[PDB]
Formats: C-alpha cells, sequence, structure tokens
C-alpha cells in the first residue's frame, strides 16, 4: 500500500 | 460554527497541510502547517483541541515512523508538541474515551503492533492498556457508548475482515462479529448507533462499499455505496452525517468529498479539497  | 480540519496527508511524498472546511457555506481554509510532515496519521478532538498522532514522514531524506502527539490550539492558530508515544505507530488508529486519546495498533518498521496506549491531557502521559486479540495496521476506530472498537487493517501477513471491542473498566478486548469484506485503510467512524466501515482495500481492489455494524443487533450490513472507490480516507461526522475526504481509488488520489445523509441512504459530492491527497487526519471542532 505505497499510496499513503 | 464547527468546522472539519483535515491534517497532513500524502500525495508525492507525506504533507503539512492543515486545512479546515465549513460545510455550512462550502469555504476551505488554511491553517498553519503541521511541524513535521505526516501520513498514515489520526485525527481527534479533546476540549476542543485537536490532536494528531502518529503516522510517518515519506520524504527525499528516506522514511520515519512518527510516535508524535501535537496539540493544535484552533484558537491561536498555533501547533505544540505533547509526550511521544511509547513507539511509533503508523497507520495508526485512534479513539477518546472519557477525555482520554486512546492510540491502537500500527506499525514501526517491520514490526506490526497489537499493543495499545492511551493519553491524559491533564498530564500529558501516555500509559500502556491492553493489547489487542490482533496485530492490526491500518486499523479503524471507533468509539459507541464508551466502548472502543477497532475493526480491519492488516496482521502482517492478512489483511483483515475481523474486528473487536475494548471495554476500559475490565481493561480487555473480545472479537466481535466480522465485517463482510477485507478491509485494510478503511474509514471507520460512528454515527447514531452504528459504527461504520467506509472503503479500504482488500488486497486487490480499494473498494467504494460501505457496511455497517448495529451494536443492537451484532450484524454487519451494507448501505448504500460511495460514488469514489477509496481507501486510506479521511472519514469523520459532522451534524448526523459522515463526510468523507480523499483518498487513493487505484489510479487518483482523490479530492472528492462525498456526503453521507443516513435518513435518505444516500453519498452526495459536496466539496473538492484544494488538492488530491490520501492518508489524512481528520476531526470536528
Amino acid at each position: 500500500e505505497w499510496w499513503w | 460554527g464547527r468546522l472539519i480540519y483535515t491534517a497532513g496527508g500524502y500525495f508525492r511524498q507525506s504533507l503539512s497541510y492543515l486545512e479546515a472546511y465549513n460545510p455550512s457555506d462550502g469555504t476551505w481554509l488554511r491553517l498553519a502547517d503541521l511541524q513535521v510532515p505526516r501520513s498514515g496519521l489520526a485525527g481527534c478532538v479533546v476540549g476542543g483541541l485537536l490532536y494528531a498522532v502518529g503516522g510517518r514522514n515519506n520524504s527525499p531524506d528516506g522514511n520515519t515512523d512518527s510516535s508524535a502527539l501535537d496539540c493544535y490550539n484552533p484558537m491561536t492558530n498555533q501547533w505544540s508538541p505533547c509526550a511521544p508515544m511509547s513507539v511509533p505507530r503508523n497507520r495508526i488508529g485512534v479513539g477518546v474515551i472519557d477525555g482520554h486519546i486512546y492510540a491502537v495498533g500500527g506499525s514501526h518498521g517491520c514490526i506490526h503492533h497489537n499493543s495499545v496506549e492511551r493519553y491524559e491531557p491533564e498530564r500529558d502521559e501516555w500509559h500502556l492498556v491492553a493489547p489487542m486479540l490482533t496485530r492490526r495496521i491500518g486499523v479503524g476506530v471507533a468509539v459507541l457508548n464508551r466502548l472502543l472498537y477497532a475493526v480491519g487493517g492488516f496482521d502482517g501477513t492478512n489483511r483483515l475482515n475481523s474486528a473487536e471491542c475494548y471495554y476500559p473498566e475490565r481493561n480487555e478486548w473480545r472479537m466481535i462479529t466480522a465485517m463482510n469484506t477485507i478491509r485494510s485503510g478503511a474509514g471507520v467512524c460512528v454515527l447514531h448507533n452504528c459504527i461504520y466501515a467506509a472503503g479500504g482495500y482488500d488486497g486487490q481492489d480499494q473498494l467504494n462499499s460501505v457496511e455497517r455494524y448495529d451494536v443492537e443487533t451484532e450484524t454487519w450490513t451494507f448501505v448504500a455505496p460511495m460514488k469514489h472507490r477509496r481507501s486510506a480516507l479521511g472519514i469523520t461526522v459532522h451534524q448526523g452525517r459522515i463526510y468523507v475526504l480523499g483518498g487513493y481509488d487505484g489510479h487518483t488520489f482523490l479530492d472528492s468529498v462525498e456526503c453521507y445523509d443516513p435518513d435518505t441512504d444516500t453519498w452526495s459530492e459536496v466539496t473538492r479539497m484544494t488538492s488530491g491527497r490520501s492518508g489524512v487526519g481528520v476531526a470536528v471542532t
């Protein structure tokens, strides 16, 4: 989950 | 005229924005930056003060997971640091009972916490409480009837549909009924007598579905779904309506803010954030  | 505060977030890197939305007139107001950029943090309110807890700063210099608790005073437009948590907690969940801030789970590097700790504002101290039955990061937390719920998240191996309830008077956790869907980084809040779990990531897709746990029936039910699929969204309650803010939909970092009216079981897009971001901390005062 790179997006936070 | 109470406002929805959004702190930090992610877009390219961890962000420092503090902005406030007024739902009764549709305006946004830029406020003082966080001293340290953060995403994967949580926001809460105690005695009219906004607290930002945990998260991480992924930046050009590398990544630093945060043990920080910081306090913003809307009257002075100033941030003040508070006592650090016992350990860094990225992708933390937070709830408030009896004026105390409960910091739940989250991660420090590769360690996924089951541990939980409690902040007393009047002493500026953290104390360990009973650990959860499950390690959870990207956990959603809500408080109803002075009981704290930890919903979903990621245990280091699997994303979770499970949930559990903390009873302060006995300092113990128990499993409750599992959700219908695995959700990591969902929006979790309380409206009326229900705990809502909106969005999240199931291991494959970002979700637009929204299920709620009625505490009198012990059952999870899908209500109307959001217009946008979203994980790592902010969520809160203002005047009997749910507001969800931002998140990642699988392709875009959203600026969308949707509003759920449980009287009509309908979501409407009410505003846009000034720029798209995920991983915000959100609260109302």
